[PDB]
C-alpha cells in the first residue's frame, strides 16, 4: 500500500470511509507498526500493581508484555518474549513476583526485565552481555493514576500526546485530591470486529446510544443538549449531554446519579474543574484517547482494545471510582458497572452483537466497494468555543469520528514520529 | 464439598436433577418468566472473573467479593435483566440464540437451615446464533436451593458460576448459566 | 406433554429410562448399527426438522412444519434403507467409519396416553471426528415416544425429533443417527 | 495475476486443468469480482415468497443479500449492509415484515431497501440526500419460477444469459401450465471444498453416479444418454435415455411413474413437443454457470455460496409441479430429502469426497500438476437436429472442459463488453 | 457389555455414579493427591492409538496389547506422574489447565470377583488453559472399580479410555482423563 | 522473497536469527518447494510395513503420501491424490491391500499406484495412455530399518544425504547384526508451532534438557557435565550427547533400559560393532536430527517426523524402535517408558509442547518479530579434526549445530535446484 493510496481511503472533507480499512490485511500489518508500535497505550491504573513485585500482563497490539512495580516505585514495561529463542518469560496473568525464570532454557531475569542470568555462561556464552539481552522496554508514564505505555522514544511525552483532550480526561481522573483507584479485577472477551469500530464509538458515537442501540438496555434500569469535542489534533474525542440527568439514571441508578450531581463530592468536582457545568451538569460521556483507550466519564468504565487481525479484537474492561469515595458508593459503581458495560452487561451485550454482524458482512465484494457515510455534522463545528478547547459540534455528530479516521492516515502514512510530527497545523 | 458428600437417598438425588433438567428446558425454551421465577427474593447470582496463575498463588485464581465479575446480581438486577430479555429491541436475543444445557455430576450435600440444600454440577453450555456462530462454554455451578410450595418444587437462593475460561471466548453473555 | 413442569415418577422408571439411552448411544458409537435399527418401531417416526433464526414475534416459525422440508422425515422403510447404506463396504461417509459419542442428558419422563408408552425430553452433545482431523460438535433436544417391549433393550423408539442448536449445519454431512 | 497467466491454467484443447484455481486466494478474489459481481446468480423461488412483505435473505458470492416481495409484485433484491457504517440490515433468515430498520443508529428503510428516515435528520444531516444513500440493489429476473439477481447493469438479461440451457431447465420447470412450486424449507451446510467442484459436478459429472460414488445409495433403494454443453457460457447438463432402472433407486416407485407414464407426463411430452423429453429422461443434472445447480426428476435445486477457496455452503431445496397431487408433493419431499440432503443416502457421499480433495491440495506437489480433463475429447455434435448447443455421449467431462473456459473468459474479461467479444459469430 | 447390562439395583446406580461425580471434581479442583489416591496397588491406566480404518479392518482400530499407545501406566508410573503434577516446575500445568469432566451414560455389570464391577461411561473433556487455548475432547471410559473400605468406597483397579480421535487434536495430554 | 533478503535472515558469523523466519506465509510457500520438494524425509520402518500390500500413509510436507510394499519386496512412496480430478485414492492409516480405488470415479491402481483401469475407458478415453497418469512417485532408500523419501530425481542418493552423520545415527541402528524393529503403534498430535523449533530442538538442544525445561521429568523418573556435539560439515544434520554419566538417563528411561543400554552381553556387542567402548556403553541421551525433519533420540529410542502444516503449526508422528533381538521383557521396556516420556502426554515431551506453543502466539506481535534471536552459544570453540569423531565437534552445551541448521536452510532455500545446492559444499 502506496501512502498516496492510504490517504483516499478516508476523505474528512466529504466525510467518507472506503471499508477496506476494516478488512485489508497489509494494512492492519502497517497499523502495528504505524499506529501501535509507537502510540501511548492503555496499560492500567497505578493501584493495580501498588507493591513492589506486583505484575500485571498487558498487550501493545500483538505484542504481549509486562507491567511491573520496581522497588523504587517506577513501572517498567518490557516485553513478554525471551530473546534466546522466544519463550514467554510469564505464563500468568499477574501477581507479585520475586523474579521471572524462563521456562525453556532458565535465562533468569529480575523484576525489572534485565537479564541477570544465564545457566553454563562461563562455558557456553564467553562473550555475551547480559544487559543487552533483556526483552525490549517500553516507556512508560502516568497521567492521574492511569498507566500508558510507548515503544517509540522519537513519540512525545503521554502529557503532550493527550494534548488539550487532558481538560475531558478529568471529568473522570481529576474529581479530588486522592485520585481514583481501581477496583480490582480486569473483564476480557472476544469480539470478533475491527477496533477501529470500538474506538470510534466510544470517540464519537452518541448516535448510538441516542436511537436503538440500547433502548432494551435503558428498560431495565426502570437526552435533548449536549456537546462533542474533537481533538485539534490526535484523533481524540469524546462527547456528552448537558442538564439531563434522565440518561444517567436508567444506566447508573439513583445512588451514583445523585454522587455525581449533587451534595459535597459533586460540588468539589466543579470547584476543582472551575465550572459548575463540568463537575455536576455532565452526563454520560463517552471518550476515546487514540487508538484504543477508551472510558465513559460517570459510568467509569475503562478499557483498552487489542487488536486480533483486522477481523478481531480483545475487550480489556475494569472500573475506576474515587479513592475517598464511601465504601457504599465504590460497591455501587462495581455492581451497576458490571450490570451495564461488560460482556454479559445490559447495554454492551449488544455491541459486541452489533459490530459482529458488521465484520461478516464485509467479507462480501461488494460491502467492500463503496464507501460508509461519515457526514454527519460537516461543517456544523466552532473551534472558538470559550468553555471547551478543540473542535467543538453538536453531541450528534461524527466529528470526532472523522478526526480519529484522518489521525489513523496520519499515522499510517508517516515512517516516523518527525513525519507525523509535520501533519500538524 | 470439601470432603466426599455423605449419601443422600436416591428419591433427593431425582428431584433435584429433574429441578436442573427442567430449570435447563426453561433457558433453552426460552421461557424466561418461568425461569426467573425460579430466583428467591435473597438470591445472589454470582460469576467470578477467573485468572491463569502460578502454582503458588491460586488462592487469587477466582475474583471475590467486592471485586470485579461477569455476575454478581441481586433480585433486583435479575428481574431489569428480564425486563430487558423479554423485549423486541433487546438485539442480542432478537433474534435469539439456541442453547443447549447439558447438565451433570449433581452432588448433594444437606444446607445449614433446612429446606436447604448445597448443590454442586457441572455443565457444557452450547450457544449458537445467526448464521454460524458457536460459543461453547464448560463449568460448576455451586448452588443453594431452598424448598417451596410451587409445581418447580425449589427457589434458587444462591448460585456460583465457576467459568472453565479466563478470557472469556464469547462476544458477549447475554444468555444465563 | 412438556408445557408443565413433569409429574414426579419412580425412580425405578427414570433408571430404566435412563439405561436404554446410554445402551442406546453405545450401539451407535460402537457402530452396532443392526442392533440399533432393532430398536426401532414398525411405526417409527424419525423427524429432525430444519431450524431457522427469526426475530421473537416470529419464533413459532423457528422449525420447519408436518409438509415442509428438513433434515431427517423418516418412516420404517425409509431407516431400512439408511441401515443397508451404512453397511455397504462402498458406503464412503462411513467406510472409514466416523468415531461419534453421544453424551445424553436431562431425561425427563411423561407417562403416556396409552400404556406402555412414553413421552421423554432429553439433551445431547454428539462428537463426532473422523479421518485425520474433522471435528463436528452438535447439540440440541430429543423428544421421544418410547414404547416398552419384550427384547433385552426393554423398548422400542416409536417417535424422534431432534430438536438440533444449529441453523445452517456446521458440517459437510449428516451421515450418523442422532 | 495477469490475463495471460489465468488463460494457462485451464486448456480446452488438451484437457488439462491446473489445480491452483481450486486454492489461490488472489484468485478466488478475481472471482468474487469477475464472476459473483456480475453473473446471474439463484435467489429461490416465486413461491418462497409470495405476499407482499415476505422476505428471504441469499448471497451473491459471500455478499449478503435481502430477497423482498413488494407490494407491486415486485421482487426486489439489496446488499444486507446499512452504508452507515456496516450493520447487517436484518439478521432474520426470512419473515413478513412492512419495513426494516437498522439495529445500530436507526436508520429506516422502506420493504424496498430505500432509506426513508434517518434518526435527528435536520439537526445533524442537513445535506443528506437519502435517496442516493440506500443499499446496493441487484437487477432480478425470474425464469419460470426461479428467482436470479445480478450486480451488473451492462449483463445480458437472465433470458440472454440461460440461452439454449433454457430447453434443459423446461424439463423441470414446464412440464405443466400450472408452474412449480417450491415446497417450504431450505437446508444449508458447509462444505470445506471449492465451489468449482460442486458446479463441475451438475454440470458434467454423470460418470460419477455410473461409477463408485454412489453404489451404497443405490443400494439404498431396492448406459444410454447425452450430454449438454452450452454453445457460451459455461452451462450444462447431462441424462440418460430410455432406462428407468436408476431413477428408481433414487426417487422410488411412484416419483419414476409420474415421471415417466400417465397424463402429467403425457402432458410433459406435448409442451415439450417430444415424447422422448418428457417421459425418457432419467436422472438429469445441471448447471446454470455459476453456482446454480439442479436435477431435473428428482427435483433438488440448489446456489452453492463461496466462503473462500477452501469453502462453501450448500443451500438446496425441493420444487414440485404446483398441480401435482398432495400426495405426490410428499412423495419428492420425503424421497428428496432421503437422497439429496445433507444426510440424504446419495449426497451424503459427495460431501465426503470434495472435502478430501480439497485438504489434500494443500501439499505442493499436490498442485504441480494438471488434473486429467480429457475424457470424450473431439466426440462432439453441435449440429443435432433434436437437442441444441454442443452434444456429447452422457460420459463425457465437454460441459466441465466449458465450465472452465467460461472461468477463463470472465477472469479475464475487465467488462462486460469484453466478454461479448469472446463469443461466437 | 457385549449384551445389554442386566438391570442393576438404583442404589447401586447412584453410588457409582456419585464416585465418577466426585473423582471429576478431584480433578478438575486440582485435588491430584486425593485423586491418586483412589489408585490402586495394582491399577493398569490404559488409553490405546486409534486408527481410522475400513469397515473390513476396524479390527486393528484400536492399538491392542504389546503395542504403543497414549497411556499405559502402573502404579508406579502414575506415581511418578503425580510427583510432576504437584511440582512448582512442571511447566504444562503450572500454571494449571482448567478442566471439565462432564461424566454421563453410566451403565454397570458385575464383577467375576465380587466388590468388583465393570463399568462404561462417556465424557466430555473441556480444557482450557492460558489466555485462549480451548481443546475439547470426548470418549468412553471403560472401568473395573473395586470396593474398598474408605470414604471414596471404591478403588480405581483397570481404566480404558477409548478417545474419539485419531490424530490427538492437542499440544499435549498433560491432564488425566 | 529474494535470495539475498532470505540470506539476511540467518547469521552463523555473529549467532543471529530473525523470528520472521518462523511465521513468514511466504517463506513457508518456498519451504515446501525447495526443502521438502527435495529433501529426504522419514517414511518410517521396514518392519511396520514388512508383508506384501501392506501400507501406511505418510506425508511430505502437506503432500499426503502412500508408502506401500510391493511383490518384490520394494517400497513404493506416491502422492495419495488420483490425478483425474484429487481424489484421495485411500482413506486408511494403514492395513493390507490387494489394489485401491478411488472412490470419486473408480479410477484403479497397483499396490505401487500403477494406473491400471479407468471405468469406460473405450468409448470416453480412447486415446488414454494410462501409465502416463497415475500419481506422482517419490524414490524410496532405506538405512537400518528406516524409509526415506524425496521427490527430486537430481538430489544425491540417501547415504550421502546423511554422509557423515551416518555415524551417530548408528548409535542407534546398528548396535547388532539383527537390527531394529518397530514397535507396532504410530502416536500423531497437533502442536501450533513452526516446524524448526522442533528441528532445531532434536540437533543441537541438549541445553534445555541440562536447565528447566524438563526439571519436572527428571523428578518423575526420580525415588551431567561431559559431553560432545556433532555438526555435519555439509547438510544441517547435528546429533549431541554427554558421555560417562548415567546419572540422567536412569531418570529418564528407568533402570532396566540403563542397564541394556551401558552393561551386559548386547551393550559389549554394540561396542564392538562401532570399534568402540564409548561410543557403545558411555553415551548417554544422545539427541539427533536429519534435516529437515527427521528427529530421535538414540538410547531413549524415540523417533520422529514433524510435518509442518504452515508456519505456525505441526504433526508429530512418534514410534518406539527396538533392538530386533533384545528380550521380550526389554522391548515391553522400551514401550512404556517411551510413551511415559517422550509423547503428547509423557512426562517429559508435555512440556516441550507448551513450550513451543507459547513462543509462536508471541510471534504474533510486531516487535516480537523486529529482534533477532541469539544463537551465539559456543560460537568458534569447535573442532573439525577430532580423531574419533567426525565433522565439527563442540562442547554438548553449544547452538553450533543449530546453526549448521539454520544455514543449511539458507541454502537449500536460495539454490533453484541440487546444481545450485552442490555448489555451496
Ligand atoms: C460510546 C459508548 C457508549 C455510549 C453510551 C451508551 C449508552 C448510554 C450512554 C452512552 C456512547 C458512546
Ligand atoms: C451430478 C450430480 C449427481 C448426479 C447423480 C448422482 C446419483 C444419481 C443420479 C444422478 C449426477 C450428476
Ligand atoms: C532434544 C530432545 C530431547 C532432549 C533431551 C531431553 C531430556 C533429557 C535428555 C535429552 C535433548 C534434545
Ligand atoms: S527461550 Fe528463554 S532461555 Fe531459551
Ligand atoms: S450502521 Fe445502520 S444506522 Fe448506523
Ligand atoms: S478423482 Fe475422478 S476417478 Fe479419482
Ligand atoms: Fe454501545
Ligand atoms: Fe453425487
Ligand atoms: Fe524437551
Amino acid at each position: 500500500w502506496a501512502d498516496a493510496d492510504i490517504a483516499e481511503l478516508v476523505d474528512e472533507r466529504t466525510g467518507r470511509l472506503d471499508p477496506r480499512i476494516y478488512t485489508d490485511e497489509a494494512l492492519y500489518e502497517q497499523e502495528l507498526e504505524r499506529i501501535f508500535g509507537r502510540s501511548w497505550l492503555l496499560m492500567g491504573h497505578e493501584t493495580q500493581i501498588p507493591k513492589a513485585g506486583d505484575f500485571m500482563t498487558n498487550y501493545m497490539g500483538e505484542d504481549p508484555v509486562m507491567v511491573v512495580r520496581q522497588k523504587n516505585g517506577e513501572i517498567r514495561v518490557f516485553l513478554n518474549q525471551c530473546r534466546h529463542r522466544g519463550m514467554r518469560i510469564c505464563r500468568a496473568d499477574g501477581g507479585n513476583a520475586k523474579s521471572f525464570t524462563c521456562s525453556y532454557h532458565g535465562w533468569a531475569y529480575d523484576t525489572g526485565g534485565n537479564l541477570v542470568s544465564v545457566p553454563f555462561e562461563e562455558q557456553a556464552f564467553p562473550g555475551l552481555r547480559k544487559e543487552d539481552w533483556g526483552p525490549l522496554q517500553a516507556r512508560v508514564e502516568t497521567y492521574k493514576g492511569l498507566i500508558f505505555a510507548n515503544w517509540d522514544a522519537d513519540a512525545p511525552d503521554l502529557d503532550t500526546y493527550l494534548g488539550e483532550a487532558k481538560f475531558y480526561m478529568d471529568h473522570m481522573l481529576d474529581r479530588t485530591e486522592a485520585g481514583t483507584e481501581a477496583i480490582p479485577g480486569i473483564q476480557k472477551w472476544v469480539i470478533p470486529c475491527n477496533w477501529k469500530f470500538a474506538a470510534e464509538q466510544f470517540c464519537s458515537d452518541m448516535y448510538h446510544a441516542g436511537t436503538t442501540s440500547h433502548l432494551s438496555g435503558i428498560l431495565a434500569g426502570l437526552p435533548t443538549e449536549g456537546i462533542q469535542y474533537r481533538a485539534t489534533w490526535g484523533g481524540h474525542g469524546s462527547g456528552f449531554y448537558i442538564g439531563d440527568p434522565n440518561l444517567l439514571l436508567a444506566i447508573m441508578g439513583p445512588k451514583v446519579t445523585e454522587y455525581w450531581t449533587q451534595g459535597p463530592a459533586a460540588e468539589k468536582a466543579s470547584e476543582r474543574l472551575g465550572s459548575t457545568e463540568r463537575g455536576q451538569q455532565l452526563m454520560a460521556q463517552h471518550m476515546t484517547i487514540f487508538p484504543t483507550c477508551s472510558f465513559l466519564p460517570g459510568i467509569n468504565t475503562i478499557r483498552a482494545w487489542h487488536p486480533r487481525g483486522p477481523n478481531e479484537i480483545e475487550v480489556w474492561a475494569f472500573t475506576v471510582v474515587d479513592a475517598d469515595a464511601p465504601e457504599e458508593m465504590k460497591e455501587e459503581y462495581r455492581q451497576q458497572t458490571l450490570r451495564t458495560f461488560s460482556a454479559g452487561g445490559v447495554f454492551e451485550q449488544d455491541d459486541g452483537e452489533n459490530w459482529v454482524e458488521i465484520q461478516q458482512v464485509l467479507r462480501g465484494h461488494k460491502a467492500r466497494s463503496r464507501p460508509f457515510n461519515a457526514e454527519m455534522g460537516l461543517g456544523q463545528t466552532d473551534s472558538d468555543n470559550p468553555d471547551y478547547p478543540g473542535t467543538i459540534s453538536y453531541v450528534y455528530s461524527e466529528e470526532a469520528a472523522r478526526g480519529l479516521y484522518t489521525q489513523w492516515v496520519r499515522m499510517m502514512t508517516s515512517p516516523d514520529w518527525a513525519a507525523l510530527d509535520a501533519t500538524r497545523p | 464439598f470439601r470432603t466426599k458428600p455423605a449419601p443422600v437417598d436416591p428419591s433427593l438425588q431425582h428431584e433435584i436433577e429433574q429441578f436442573y433438567y427442567w430449570e435447563a428446558k426453561l433457558l433453552n425454551d426460552r421461557r424466561f418468566q418461568e425461569w426467573f421465577d425460579l430466583l428467591a427474593e435473597d438470591i445472589h447470582y454470582f460469576m467470578p472473573i477467573r485468572t491463569t496463575r502460578i502454582m503458588r498463588e491460586t488462592a487469587q485464581e477466582y475474583s471475590g467479593a467486592r471485586e470485579y465479575a461477569h455476575f454478581d446480581d441481586n433480585a433486583q438486577m435479575m428481574r431489569g435483566r428480564l425486563r430487558k430479555i423479554t423485549s423486541d429491541v433487546s438485539w442480542s436475543e432478537n433474534p435469539a440464540s439456541r442453547t443447549r444445557h447439558v447438565i451433570s455430576n449433581v452432588m448433594i450435600v444437606d444446607g445449614e437451615k433446612p429446606g436447604e440444600y448445597h448443590v454442586s454440577s457441572v455443565f457444557i453450555v452450547y450457544r449458537n446464533r445467526l448464521e454460524r456462530q458457536l460459543d461453547i462454554f464448560a463449568g460448576e455451578r455451586k448452588d443453594i436451593l431452598r424448598r417451596t410450595g410451587s409445581e418447580a418444587g425449589f427457589e434458587l437462593a444462591k448460585r456460583t458460576i465457576l467459568i472453565d475460561q479466563s478470557t472469556i471466548l464469547s462476544n458477549n453473555l447475554s444468555f444465563f448459566f
